[PDB]
This record gives structure tokens, C-alpha cells and sequence, in this order.
RNA sequence: UCUCUUACUUUUAACCAGUGAAAUUGACCUGCCCGUGAGAGGCGGGCAUAACACAGCAAGACGAGAGACCCUAUGGAGCUUUAAUUUAUUAAUGCAAACAACCUGCAUUAAAAAUUUCGGUUGGGGCG
RNA sequence: ACUGAACUCCUCACACCCAAUUGGACCAAUCUAUCACCCUAUAGAAGAACUAAUGUUAGUAUAAGUAACAUGAAAACAUUCU
RNA sequence: GCUAAACCUAGCCCCAAACCCCACCUUACUACCAGACAACCUUAGCCAAACCAUUUACCCAAAUAAAGUAUAGGCGAUAGAAAUUGAAAUGGCGCAAUAGAUAUAGUACCGCAAGGGAAAGACAAGCAUAAUAUAGCAAGGACUAACCCCUAUACCUUCUGCAAUGAAUUAACUAGAAAUAACUUUGCAAGGAGAGCCAAAGCUAAGACCCCCGAAACCAGACGAGCUACCUAAGAACAGCUAAAAGAGCACACCCGUCUAUGUAGCAAAAUAGUGGGAAGAUUUAUAGGUAGAGGCGACAAACCUACCGAGCCUGGUGAUAGCUGGUUGUCCAAGAUAGAAUCUUAGUUCAACUUUAAAUUUGCCCACAGAACCCAAAUCCCCUU
């Protein structure tokens, strides 16, 4: 097994300058071996991915999914270490920079089928893992204009050379 | 191995076997060119040549008398007692060449061999040999260590 | 993945033990020494094949006359299948005739 | 692995040790010694060198004895050393005809057989081979006597044999108890076959009873320790006393 | 397990970094994509060909474009060059039409004249 | 390679234990076709041609080559000028230390392959020496072999031992044909 | 008619 | 035929060879032909001659029996009157 | 049942939640017409063509998984016989052996069996 | 007329486009001898090289989050009801 | 970044040496009454003979040699002596957890049983980060530029050649074993070789070369009648109505299984629902026992004998055999093509032809004339030149 996630919060920067920006605080956390699928893990994570927190958990608490409630317990852990030991000033200024899930270690059983024959079910487990950074949700990607689409339409024409010759 | 078959599969017939046309070395009729090999006895040819450069080179002592031991020891002839050797015939080639006084014992004789080997002042006599003592005199000293 | 991700521990070989050392001696024992003993009889090994080799059938069919008697009863059964086995295959199959 | 000694000298290796090493020397060399038994069912060769009329070669020439089945019910009579032949045949006499398996059994008679060393009349299951060399041996009891344990080839012939011998070893005076004159013509007729007891005691044993009799010979109870004791201890004062 | 092979990794590698930009699992899996990379390297040798050919094409297309702008057919410019003894070949002919129209403009009188 | 008695020995699929009965039936299972579960293409099958039981790789040199071959790496220890004859291996002490700096001192390999003419005449001195030594190497004329003359940089050859070694290697020239082994009585041969 | 072949148990009772 | 003994572990010769074929030292096999005393009654002069005649084999045929025979069969016999004394040897053979 | 089908209920179904198989699978960035080939998603010539879910359908994917028909093998096995080979064994007799019974050996005849084979050419078979 | 090949020429280089089969030149890794002592060399060996056996074992896919499975109702969780 | 990936000794292999309290045969592991049954008896067959029918090596009591000789033999496949001769004496160019023992264990588990029999302990594939953009074996030539342009009928194997076969994918494992000659390189040389053997340049030594999986089977010895078939002993069940002592009627329980539908990896390796037949009898059924494989049993359906019986199952012979199918793993170069005969033979083989390598030597191919039949075409053959 990997155990990279949990590594991630032991690391160390060097004193920032005065005159440097203010790093944001990143808080990784995870938890291994939630009795789901991964398949289906993966909707609430690509759900929460790069909300606030505080939005992600809303969206969590009225979800019918039963990942929803292991995720929002998750999430809560990670903005409790994030107060506690990661020296993040408030508790909503954080979101979700990544949200993913993971195969867990899986069991395998034996499913009976109709005429002594049988199938191999897997008893599926899944990880979840979130990074949280401090500050406020990035804004969503603006979508892309007439203009800016002419504007690289052009720039394709203009880049246009005589192709093999002199 | 090639493509399928039976040589691929390394399961072709025996050797001789001509695809169920009958061999050639059965349809051949039996004839006795081999009866009795084992028992017909076999003599190492010893020419008057051999004898003379064997004296010359000093490996056979003519001023003794020349029997198959003094042959043997010499590396003069090889015996097989095993392989139905009886002995050493005495053969006339070298006979225009051959100058030795010589006594030698040999088991069969040629008459032009006699001849040569008598004309030279020498004497040669025919004397036989069963395998047993074929065997001892060609090599005496395991039959020595024998304790016999 | 099929690889070791960590070299091996160091193997270290002693050159100059004593056995490296001396080995070859006494492989002249014979042509040095009036030939009282035959190199062949230096051999360590098993009792049917010192100073002597065959190809499969011809070493199973030695340890069979050799030590077959104080064989154990299952290795001799399979002494003997092998070397029916291995006479039937030298002897019906193969490229050649 | 291999085992120290072949599996065929095993049987061997145990007589030399346990209670078939305490066994008597004699019983053990006539068990060890083994003497091929006189042809019955094969002729034997002349000869040790024949001429083999195909190449008129001087040939060695060995007799291979046929394999001979004794049922059980040999052992409770007296055939001359025959038995079952356990074979096949080629039909017709042929080889390139059916191979057939065979058994050639002996004609079996009962008869009564009168014994001068034990005074007494055996019905015996016997065969015409069997009468043939009583003829030959002028009797039953010099049959017995003469016939050596692979020729006799019977468990009751043996037993036989080690009656008559014990007989023979004891001089028994109840043999015609009343007619010493008798009983020692008989002996006398019987004379060169006498034995040491000691070994006629153990003539014809099979391996088992053999065991069974030295077992029985060497079975003590054993002797309790407060006799030993009292012997030491009377020994030491006897010594204690003198010096 | 006397000789084990202890390469398969780098053997795998060789041919999986030239199968490293194909789309699906022939850029992963090595049977597949032992097969697809045998394949690229083929149509890259028989490619040499190819090239060759579309490049003489891409002259006679371009040559025909310049000469049809002074009203000369492609086959008259060429012939015509050649039995006036310019030797110019079809390469240097459409470098010339693209970076040096008054050469190719004197070319193509040239060929016309040729033909008068 | 003529000593080499090779032990590696793998089991065939009549060895393997168990195997006897087909796994399953030839045709309706939709797998493939198998005689027993020990065949070499299972896991834990047997081994097709793997190596068979003790095998020796023994051969004989003719004894006149093998006796060339001692010339030789005589001729070639001479020539690279790693022959040294002594008068005898008698040391003043015992002391391995002398002998490691004599050879130091003269130059010699990082090896040494001492020969004395019989084992029981070795001087003690010597023997003491080099018994605690691995590079320095003592053995009698009769165990002088091209393999150890090959492995010791240097040789140091005794007076007696070349003589004897000599008379040896120069019987095998000029000699006869043998009639039989040589181990057995001969009119000249020792 | 070929019968059905089983798997050993231990395959499917395996747990953490 | 049988290439390693099951006893021995030697090879064989096939005896139908040894009992119909004669081998000359040099590597020539003799043989009779066959039918040579078959029907003579109903054979011309000429086919009789021509079948009483002792005839060399084939290269390929004689590699065929040198295989099936082992080098038993193919020394120096020094028999006494051998009448193939003379044929065991080629002279005057250019390749 | 049908002309000639309809309506409703339950199951199934579809959606939400939990759990979670199987056959199958060369890789696939998996269109239509005509042609080719003896049968084309992939070849040629045309035509069409932003991208992905979901629910249906069953024309194609020579669909999947099994099976049938024919032919072959100096492959098996079974059956029947006036196929070949035997009669070891039983049952009868006969002759010897043991002095009628019983039993041994050698024959002959049967019963019961046993072992083994299935040449080549002619769409197949019959008769050839 | 031109276009038009791996034909031919041109600059350079050349052993470098048949099945079965056959001859040859090299060679990965491993072990051993002796080196090197750094990850190599010269040799000797051999369980000595896998895109293919409805191959064996294990892992994980695809089909597929599909087929399929399951707990009568309320409640004070006492109980009652269907 | 998940899943994973890796590891080294747990042991094992081949040699050498050495000869290695109590309970329990009754229903085993059951303290404690009339014994007596007590064992012995050629292996066969697979297979080779290309069928098969006689025949076809198999712990032997010193290796080597005699010798694959004498002999035997559908005198053929093959089998095969002896006389005689006389060998001395704690290790690994073994494996390292799919290997090495099956073994962490004959355990778990499977089977009624005999039997069978494991696994494992220390950034591969698959996914995620990060779905997708016209067009097409998915690449190549390219290009400023991913695509757009142009070119391009997947791989293996089997067919004459494309159709057919196999392949989800990854990792590991998984398949050319050897003599008779030859050739090459040493040694010595009319001799070689460490007895035996060969020798009219030979002899000695080395180097090079002969795969894997798969039947239906056959035989031997066990294990099986807790299913089923039949039987034996001793039991049990059969309402109600009608009829009256019934192989009676209707119809429960019970037994069965006519027809339909559902189900078709199912609830079920034969079920469910309805319908239907029998239901005091030649009935059904519990218990214990018996008959065993060429055998049993059979109200004969070749039915049944532990889910797969025109002949059970297991183990062994056995790595059966397979002229059939499939497979047969580094790089590079080179030479390399259809072809007659025989054959229980046409799915094969042997010889020839072709083919390859090495070697020796001198002619080889093409062909101008001249020449090759009487009966009554195109060309071919042959060979001076070239
Ligand atoms: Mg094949
Ligand atoms: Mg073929
Ligand atoms: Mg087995
Ligand atoms: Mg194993
Ligand atoms: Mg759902
Ligand atoms: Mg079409
Ligand atoms: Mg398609
Ligand atoms: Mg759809
Ligand atoms: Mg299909
Ligand atoms: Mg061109
Ligand atoms: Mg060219
Ligand atoms: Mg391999
Ligand atoms: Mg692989
Ligand atoms: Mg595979
Ligand atoms: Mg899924
Ligand atoms: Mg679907
Ligand atoms: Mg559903
Ligand atoms: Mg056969
Ligand atoms: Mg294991
Ligand atoms: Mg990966
Ligand atoms: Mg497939
Ligand atoms: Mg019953
Ligand atoms: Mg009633
Ligand atoms: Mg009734
Ligand atoms: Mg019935
Ligand atoms: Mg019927
Ligand atoms: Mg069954
Ligand atoms: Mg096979
Ligand atoms: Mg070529
Ligand atoms: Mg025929
Ligand atoms: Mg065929």
C-alpha cells in the first residue's frame, strides 16, 4: 500500500522573506478503507471539487448518497486539523482544492448462481482523499467569448509559415 | 522441424523402415557371408618389411630368439586375443629386402616368407597358440600379476 | 515491476580460501607421481558416477545397477519409470534416425 | 537417500541381531546355507559344456530350475519335492499360436506309511515320486532321514525328521518299551543318522518357531532384587569378616 | 529457477518509450503495443518513399500555380527551360516562384518565348 | 571441468507428487485441455528439461597433453620471468611475516606457489610459514598442476623439484605405446 | 451433460 | 533400431543386416540378389548369371547399413583364406 | 383461440438509496450507398458526419454459447456372425494313472468365452 | 506534351527485403574460474531470453455500478393494527 | 495518489557417511465371559512392431572389458549372455516463497469411500489527478500548429492465397534431451589410447546436432448399493363419501409426473403454479442388511449402480499412445521452390529430384552445321564455336 497522503502534512517550508506572499496553508487528509465504491465515491468527490468548504458541506448534508456522510465527516476532520495544527485563521476560509477517491483493499467472496455455478463479488472498499486551501473558492473559469475565439482563430492564421520550401 | 508431420513430431518410423515398401535390407536374401565370423581365427599380418625395420630400429632383438612376446614388447604387432587373434602370420612382403639373421616363432608362415627368412642364415618355426595362452604370452605380466 | 528496487546485499568472495587455493592440486597425481593412482580416482561424488559420464539414460541405468538395491523403494520406482521413459524416447523419438 | 545396506541382506542384517542372534549357531548356518533342490520337474543337463549342433561350438550349459508352487496342503503330506507347475503353454505346441496359461498339478494317493523309529502308522497324502524314493531309500524312515530339508520340501516331512532324529539323540527307551532288543536293532539300523540332541531339537524349524523356542528357552521371571541384595550383602560381610 | 531473466524491465521499456505516445492501451500494455510500434516503424520506412513523391508533387502543383499566372501551362515551362538548356529542377523552381516572382517571371518568358 | 560433479536435479512430471488423475473432462467445460495438474505449464508442474539428477562432466586429456601442458606453463612461467628456482625452501624462521616481506623484497606476484620435491622432506620451517598464509601456497612436486601455476603469480621450484619434474615430463616424450597400465611392472619404469 | 466444477472455498473465505 | 540399450545403454545392430550383407573394410557392402535361387527353371542363361552374382550397394544404401551395423563390423578382420582379402581395399581411386 | 383487441391489478419495469454477479472482450478514434471479394464499419468510388447520456428495438456485427450433417484416422469402444485365432476354464467322453467313487496327465468334441481386424479407386449405397 | 516505381542515373554509403530448411556473425541475463575490485573482461557452464498453446497461477479490467437481492404499518418502541 | 510494486530466509533438492499415566480390532481410541475364520496361489495391460495375432529391456547382488559379440527372434520389431577381466574411496558452476518437498500441511477444503489436495510470510495492468469534437487497424510523412492534409486491408497459426483458429490485459512460469558417422581444432604418429579398442594415416580428446501440451482408451488393485435397481428382516401409513370382503368408484393425506405456462448461471446441475394419474395395493414409506464393474440389478428404457453408465469411481502401469490439433521464446546477414516411385498408401513415410554446407577436380550451360523411320505442326534431342 501507499500512505503519501498522510506524508503530505509533515512537510516543512523554509521561513517566508517579509516581502513575500503569504503561502496559503494546504491541510491533507483522507480516510482509508470506506466500506463503498470508488466508482461511486468518485460523483461527491468531483462534486465538492473546488468549493468552499462550508458550500461543500452544505451540499453534503442533503445528499442521499451514503459517501455523502463519510465525506462530510472527512471534511470536517480536515477543517479541525486545519484549525488545530495548521494554523488557519477560520474555519470557512478553506475549499476543496482536490477531492479524490481511491481503490481501497478489497475482499473477495463467492456468489451463488443457478446450476452449481458461482461468481466472484468483491467486497469493494474505497480511500477518500481531500486537500483543503486556505482562502476563498477560485473563481470558476470564465467561459469563452466570440472575441477571444476570433482572437485564437487569428493568431492561428498569423502563425501560418510556407511549409517545405525555402 | 519443419511443418506438421510426423518428422515434426518426432515420431517418424525406425531406421530402414521404407514407408511399409519392403526394406531394402530384408528383401536382400540371407546369405552366410558372416556365419561362424567369431570363429574363424583371425592372424596379425607381420611382413618382412615390419620385421626388418623393427630390428633395425632396435625394438626386436635378433640375437634372441623372436617369439610373440618379443613382437608384443617391441610394439612390433598388436594381438587380440579378445577379438579372435591367433597369433602372427609371417607375410612375404619386404621378402627382396629383408637381410636378418633372425629365430622367430609365429603362428602361420608364408613360403616366401620361410623362404626369405631362411636364406638370410635364420630359422622360422609355426607354432600354435590357444586363446589362454595366446593371451598370457602376449601380455605375461598381468597374467603374472594374476597370482596364477 | 518485474525488478528489485533495491540493489543487492554486496556477495564477497574469498579467492584465496583454502579450497580456491589449492584446487588442481594433485590433478597430475598419476603423471607425476608413477601413475599409482588415476586422476579419475581424486573424483568426490556419487559412487556410480566417479571417473565416468553417460547422457541421462546411461547415468540412470548405472545408479540402477549400482546402488539400485539400497535405493529407496519410491525413488526406485521412479528410477525405474525414468528410465523407461528415456528409453523410449532415445530410442523412437527425435529429428534423427 | 540410499540405505546403508542393500534391502536384499536385511533379513540378513535382523538375524544377526535380537533374539534370532541368540539363536543356536547350528540352526542359524542350516537356515543361512541354502542348497538347490534335486530336479523334479526339468531334466538337467549332462553336462557343463555341451556342443550346440547349430555352430559346433564348445557352450556353457546351466540348469535353470522351473519355479515350483507348493500349496499348503504340501506341508501336511510328503511329495517328493513335486509340486504345482505354474506355467503356460503355446498351443498346439507352436510358438506363433495362443500362449495359454497352464498348471500342471501331481497325481496326489493316500496311503499308510509305517515309521520303525516311532512305532507308528502316518496317513499321508503322498505322490507316486514320493514312493519311488522311499523304494530307493529302503523305507520311510531312511527316506526321512537321507532327504535333505530342500528335497523333502514338507513342514510334516521336517517334523518327521526331527521326531525320528530326537528319537535317534535320546536312544527313547518308549520306543517298543518291553523289547530293549528291538528298540536297539532299530537303533542300530538307524545309527548313522544319530545327532547331537542339541541340534536335533531344532531340525526342520521354520524362522518363527525357532524364535518361538529361544524365546520360551530364555523366558525367566525375574529374579526379585531382594535376593540379589541379600547375596551381595552376605558376600561383602563374608568379606568385611576375613580381612 | 537456475537462469531467470532479470532484463524483462528494460526489454519492456524499449519498446513501450516508442509506443509512449499512441492513444489507448497500445501506449501501455506491451502486447499491444509491440504490434502497433512494429507497425509505426514500417510505415515510417515505406514513408521515405512517400515523401520524396509528395514533394515533387508539391512543385509541379506550385510551379503550375506561378506559371499559370504569366499564362504558362506547367509542361510548356518545363520543356521549354529544358531545350533552352537551363537545367533547374523542380525544387529550386518552386522556391523560386515563392521568394523570387521576378525570377520566375523571367523564367516564364523565357519558356514562352522559347515556344514562339 | 573433468572433477565436476554437478547436483542440481528438478523433478519431471512423473516426479512431482500427485498428478495421476485428468482435472477435467476434454470437451464442455470451455477450458483448456489438461492431462494432470502437474504438467510443466502449471504453476508447480514439473520441469521439462531441467537438470537430471547427479551429472559428472568427466574426461580424459591424453596424458601426453596434459604433461604438454605442464611444459608449457613451465616454459610460460620461465619466459614471464615468474620462475624462481631455489636451492631449498629452508627458511630461517617460521615466521609467515618473513616469508611475505622476502617475496615483498624480491619482487615477487601477490601469490607465491612453493613446490618441494616429496611432502614428508619439507622443511618445518617452511611448512610452518606457509600453512598460516593464503597466498603463499606450498604443495609437493606430484600436486603441480597448469590450473595452481596459473593462479600463483610466481613459482618457486626447488633444484630436486626440477629434476624430478624433468625426468617426468620428458619420460612422456620418447616413450612407447603402453601395453598396459603403467601402474603395472615394466622392464624400465619405476 | 458436464457437472459443474467448484473452486476451493479458501479463495472466496478470505478476510482482512 | 535401438540407439542406447536398455541394459547397456549401447547402440544395436539390426542382426537382419549382418545376416544378408557382407561389409569390405573400405566402406563397400556386398550383397546377393535377390531371387538368385528362386524359379531358376523359368530364368534365361543370361538372368541366371546375372542373378548369381555378388553386387555393391548404393552410397545411400551402404550409409543405411553402416548406421544399422556398429563399428563392430567395420574393423580389420585378418582371417585366414578370406576370398574378400583382396576386395577389402580400393586402389587407383581418384575421389 | 380468433375477427380484433382493450381496460385494470400484481410482478417485472423506470427513478432514488444500499449491496452487487455472469457469459463475453485482438485492439478500436466501431457511419450509409454502390463496387470488389464467394460475404465489408475498416478495401475502392461516392455520400454523410460537433460532442456525449438515458430508455427501447432486434436488421447487421457469418452476433454469443452450443449443438446437428458429411469425410478422414492402418484412433477407440460396443454389437452380431457361416471373419481369423485359441480352448487356458468348465461339461462330456476316450486313453493312460491311482484301485467303483474321487483324482492327475494327455487327447477329441462342445458350451461358454477371450483376443484381434475392417486394403485401395469410382456423389453415396446395392450389384459390380 | 507532361505526370508517372523501390527501374536507371545522380551525392554519399553498402552484408542490411522469400516459406520450410540450411550456413554463418554477434548476443541479454545467470552461475563458476581468474580478473575487475565500479557495477566489467577472458573463458567454462546452463532450468540461458515468450506479442500467441480456449496454456498454469495471481492481479485488475470489460460487460457494469448492469443483472439480481432485501425490511407489512404506526408508535409511548410499552404496544397496537393489517 | 490509490491499487500495487519490490525483499531473504523459512525451508527444500542432490550426494557422501552412518544400517534405522489411561484408552484403542466392538461403532478403534470403548475398564470387566465360551474362542477357533484365521495367511500363502504365474500379474495383466498400456506400449513397439507404424494394424495385429508369436514377439516387444525393467533392485540383477564387481564397475570396466569381452560385447551389442555368441545367441534368440511373425530370423522382424527387437531381445541378448557367458567363459574371462578386476574399481578405489561432508560437499554443491542445487532452489530461494508460482522455485525448492504437496507441505506453514497431508492441514483447510473437496469426496459416501478409496482418494484428491491448497494458499500464504517479508513507479505492471487497473484507475484517479484529467470525459468528450467530423474521418475511420488509430499510425506514419509531417507541420508553426493535437486534429484537420496525404499514405496506410490488425497480429498468430492453418489453409494453394484471403476465410477460418487463438488472444481482455498485466506479472510470473511455460517447450530441441543423443548417437552412427562426418567436419573443425589440439596431441602423438605407423602407431594412438592410462589394459579391453582401432589402425593400409591412423588413433586419442574436445567442440556441433535430434521439443512442449492434449484424447477417447486398455489392464491391475482398491473403493462404492446413506442415490438408484432388485431383494432380505422386522416396522408404519392410507380422511371422508360411495360401495361391500374388490390389483372396485369419487376424492384427502401420500406417491407420481399428463398437458400448459413460468423459470433457463433459475428458488432448483430438473424447480414453481395450475391441470392431471394412482390413491387397501403388483401401494407408499422409515430403519438395518445384501448383490460390485464385463460384474450387479433390470415389469428391456441399454434403464439404474452417489448429479457426467453402450458399461462406475479412485489409484497405479502413465510423461499410455496420438501419421491428428495447438504451441514451440535474443539480434543480424546469407543460400533457399512443386517434382517421380513404392507404400493397409495418398492427413504419413522411405528412396529419388531439389536444397544447404564443406571439399576435390575440370569442364559445364547456350549452340551453327552434320545427324535421329518406315508404317503413311509448334518444336525436341545432340555439340564445334561463342
Ligand atoms: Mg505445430
Ligand atoms: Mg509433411
Ligand atoms: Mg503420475
Ligand atoms: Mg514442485
Ligand atoms: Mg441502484
Ligand atoms: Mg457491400
Ligand atoms: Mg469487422
Ligand atoms: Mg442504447
Ligand atoms: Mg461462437
Ligand atoms: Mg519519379
Ligand atoms: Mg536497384
Ligand atoms: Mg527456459
Ligand atoms: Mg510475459
Ligand atoms: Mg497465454
Ligand atoms: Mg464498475
Ligand atoms: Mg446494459
Ligand atoms: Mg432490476
Ligand atoms: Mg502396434
Ligand atoms: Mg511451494
Ligand atoms: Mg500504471
Ligand atoms: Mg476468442
Ligand atoms: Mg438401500
Ligand atoms: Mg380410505
Ligand atoms: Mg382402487
Ligand atoms: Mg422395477
Ligand atoms: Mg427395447
Ligand atoms: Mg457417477
Ligand atoms: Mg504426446
Ligand atoms: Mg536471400
Ligand atoms: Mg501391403
Ligand atoms: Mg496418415
Amino acid at each position: 500500500i501507499s500512505r503519501k497522503w498522510e506524508k503530505k502534512n509533515k512537510i516543512v517550508y523554509p521561513p517566508q522573506l517579509p516581502g513575500e506572499p503569504r503561502r496559503p496553508a494546504e491541510i491533507y487528509h483522507c480516510r482509508r478503507q470506506i466500506k463503498y465504491s470508488k466508482d461511486k465515491m468518485w460523483y461527491l468527490a468531483k462534486l465538492i471539487r473546488g468549493m468552499s468548504i462550508d458550500q461543500a458541506l452544505a451540499q453534503l448534508e442533503f445528499n442521499d448518497k451514503k459517501g455523502a456522510k463519510i465525506i462530510k465527516e472527512v471534511l470536517l476532520e480536515a477543517q479541525d486539523m486545519a484549525v488545530r495544527d495548521h494554523n488557519v485563521e477560520f474555519r470557512s476560509n478553506l475549499y476543496i482544492a482536490e477531492s479524490t477517491s481511491g481503490r481501497g483493499q478489497c475482499l473477495k467472496r463467492i456468489r451463488y448462481h443457478g446450476r452449481g455455478r458461482f461468481g466472484i463479488m468483491e467486497k469493494v472498499y474505497c480511500h477518500y482523499f481531500v486537500k483543503l486551501v486556505e482562502g476563498p473558492p477560485p473563481p470558476p473559469e470564465p467561459p469563452k467569448t466570440a472575441v477571444a475565439h476570433a482572437k485564437e482563430y487569428i493568431q492561428q492564421l498569423r502563425s501560418r509559415t510556407i511549409v517545405h520550401t525555402l | 522441424r519443419g511443418h506438421k508431420g510426423e518428422r515434426q513430431r518426432g515420431t517418424r518410423p525406425r531406421l530402414g523402415f521404407e514407408g511399409g515398401q519392403t526394406p531394402f535390407y530384408i528383401r536382400i536374401p540371407k546369405y552366410g557371408f558372416n556365419e561362424g565370423h567369431s570363429f574363424r581365427r583371425q592372424y596379425k599380418p607381420l611382413s618382412l618389411n615390419r620385421l626388418q625395420y623393427l630390428i633395425d630400429l632396435g625394438r626386436v632383438d635378433p640375437s634372441q630368439p623372436i617369439d610373440l612376446t618379443q613382437l608384443v614388447n617391441g610394439r612390433g604387432v598388436t594381438i587380440q586375443p579378445l577379438k579372435r587373434d591367433y597369433g602372427v602370420q609371417l607375410v612375404e612382403e619386404g621378402a627382396d629386402t629383408f637381410t636378418a639373421k633372425v629365430n622367430i616363432e609365429v603362428q602361420l608362415a608364408s613360403e616366401l616368407a620361410i623362404a626369405a627368412i631362411e636364406k638370410n642364415g635364420g630359422v622360422v618355426t609355426t607354432a600354435f597358440y590357444d586363446p589362454r595362452s595366446l593371451d598370457i604370452v602376449c601380455k605375461p605380466v598381468p597374467f603374472f600379476l594374476r597370482g596364477q | 515491476i518485474g525488478i528489485r528496487l533495491t540493489l543487492p546485499p554486496p556477495k564477497v568472495v574469498d579467492r584465496w580460501n583454502e579450497k580456491r587455493a589449492m584446487f588442481g592440486v594433485y590433478d597430475n597425481i598419476g603423471i607425476l607421481g608413477n601413475f599409482e593412482k588415476h586422476p579419475k580416482e581424486l573424483i568426490r561424488g556419487p559412487i556410480w558416477l566417479r571417473g565416468w559420464k553417460g547422457n541421462e539414460l546411461q547415468r540412470c541405468i548405472r545408479k540402477r545397477k549400482m546402488v539400485g538395491s539400497r535405493m529407496f523403494a519410491d525413488d526406485l520406482h521412479n528410477l525405474n519409470k525414468r528410465i523407461r521413459y528415456l528409453y523410449k524416447h532415445f530410442n523412437r523419438h527425435g529429428k534423427f534416425r | 537417500p540410499l540405505h546403508k545396506y542393500p534391502v536384499w541382506l536385511w533379513k540378513r542384517l535382523q538375524l544377526r541381531e535380537g533374539i534370532c542372534s541368540r539363536l543356536p549357531g547350528h540352526y542359524l548356518r542350516s537356515l543361512e546355507e541354502e542348497r538347490t533342490p534335486t530336479p523334479v520337474h526339468y531334466r538337467p543337463h549332462g553336462a557343463k559344456f555341451k556342443i550346440n549342433p547349430k555352430n559346433g561350438q564348445r557352450e556353457r550349459v546351466e540348469d535353470v530350475p522351473i519355479p515350483i508352487y507348493f500349496p499348503p496342503e504340501s506341508q501336511r503330506g510328503l511329495w517328493g519335492g513335486e509340486g504345482w507347475i505354474l506355467g503356460q503353454i503355446y498351443a498346439n505346441n507352436d510358438k506363433l499360436s495362443k500362449r495359454l496359461k497352464k498348471v500342471w498339478k501331481p497325481q496326489l494317493f493316500e496311503r499308510e506309511f509305517y515309521s520303525e523309529i516311532l512305532d507308528k502308522k502316518f496317513t499321508v497324502t503322498v505322490t507316486m515320486r514320493t514312493l519311488d524314493l522311499i523304494d530307493e531309500a529302503y523305507g520311510l524312515d531312511f527316506y526321512i532321514l537321507k532327504t535333505p530339508k530342500e528335497d523333502l520340501c514338507s513342514k510334516f516331512g521336517m517334523d518327521l525328521k526331527r521326531g525320528m532324529l530326537l528319537r535317534l539323540a535320546r536312544q527313547d527307551p518308549q520306543l517298543h518299551p518291553e523289547d530293549p532288543e528291538r528298540r536297539a536293532a532299530i537303533y542300530d539300523k538307524y545309527k548313522e543318522f544319530a545327532i547331537p540332541e542339541e541340534e536335533a531339537e531344532w531340525v526342520g524349524l521354520t524362522l518363527e518357531e525357532a524364535i518361538e523356542k529361544q524365546r520360551l528357552l530364555e523366558e525367566k521371571d525375574p529374579v526379585p532384587l531382594f535376593k540379589i541384595y541379600v547375596a551381595e550383602l552376605i558376600q561383602q560381610l563374608q568379606q568385611q569378616a576375613l580381612s | 529457477l537456475r537462469n531467470r531473466v532479470t532484463d524483462r524491465y528494460f526489454r519492456i521499456q524499449e519498446v513501450l518509450k516508442h509506443a509512449r505516445h499512441f492513444r489507448g492501451r497500445k501506449n501501455r500494455c506491451y502486447r499491444l503495443a509491440v504490434r502497433t510500434v512494429i507497425r509505426a516503424f514500417v510505415k515510417c520506412t515505406k514513408a521515405r518513399y512517400l515523401k520524396k513523391k509528395n514533394m515533387r508533387t508539391l512543385w509541379i502543383n506550385r510551379i503550375t500555380a506561378a506559371s499559370q499566372e504569366h499564362g504558362l501551362k506547367y509542361p510548356a515551362l518545363i520543356g521549354n527551360l529544358v531545350k533552352c538548356q537551363v537545367e533547374l529542377n523542380r525544387k529550386v523552381l518552386a522556391d523560386l516562384a515563392i521568394y523570387e516572382p521576378k525570377t520566375f517571371k523571367s523564367l516564364a518568358a523565357l519558356a514562352s518565348r522559347r515556344r514562339h | 571441468n573433468f572433477k565436476r560433479i554437478s547436483y542440481a536435479k528438478t523433478k519431471t512430471r512423473a516426479e512431482v507428487r500427485g498428478g495421476g488423475r485428468k482435472p477435467w473432462p476434454q470437451k464442455g467445460t470451455g477450458r483448456a485441455r489438461h492431462g494432470s495438474i502437474r504438467s510443466p505449464l502449471w504453476r508447480g508442474g514439473g520441469v521439462a528439461h531441467g537438470p537430471r539428477g547427479p551429472t559428472s562432466y568427466y574426461y580424459m586429456l591424453p596424458m601426453k597433453v596434459r604433461a604438454l601442458g605442464l611444459k608449457v606453463a613451465l616454459t610460460v612461467k620461465l619466459a614471464q620471468d615468474d620462475l624462481h628456482i631455489m636451492d631449498s625452501l629452508e627458511l630461517p624462521t617460521g615466521d609467515p611475516q618473513y616469508l611475505t616481506e622476502l617475496a615483498h623484497y624480491r619482487r615477487w606476484g601477490d601469490s607465491v606457489l612453493l613446490v618441494d620435491l616429496t611432502h614428508e622432506e619439507m622443511p618445518q620451517s617452511i611448512v610452518e610459514a606457509t600453512s598460516r598464509l593464503k597466498t603463499f601456497n606450498l604443495i609437493p612436486a606430484v600436486g603441480l598442476n597448469v590450473h595452481s601455476m596459473l593462479k600463483h603469480q610466481t613459482l618457486v621450484l626447488t633444484l630436486p623439484t626440477v629434476a624430478f619434474l624433468e625426468d617426468k615430463l620428458l619420460w612422456q616424450d620418447s616413450r612407447y605405446r603402453p601395453l598396459y597400465p603403467f601402474s603395472l611392472p615394466y622392464s624400465d619404469f619405476p | 451433460f458436464t457437472p459443474p466444477i467448484y473452486q476451493p472455498k479458501f479463495k472466496t473465505e478470505k478476510e482482512f | 533400431l535401438t540407439y542406447f540399450s536398455a541394459r547397456k545403454g549401447k547402440r544395436k545392430t539390426v542382426k537382419a543386416v549382418i545376416d544378408r550383407f557382407l561389409r569390405l573394410h573400405c566402406g563397400l557392402w556386398v550383397r546377393r540378389k535377390a531371387g538368385y535361387k528362386k524359379k531358376l527353371w523359368k530364368k534365361t542363361p543370361a538372368r541366371k548369371k546375372r542373378l548369381r552374382e555378388f553386387v555393391f550397394c548404393n552410397k545411400t544404401q551402404s550409409k543405411l547399413l553402416d548406421k544399422m551395423t556398429t563399428s563392430f563390423w567395420k574393423r580389420r578382420n585378418w582371417y585366414v583364406d578370406d576370398p574378400y582379402q583382396k576386395y577389402h581395399d580400393r586402389t587407383n581411386l581418384k575421389v
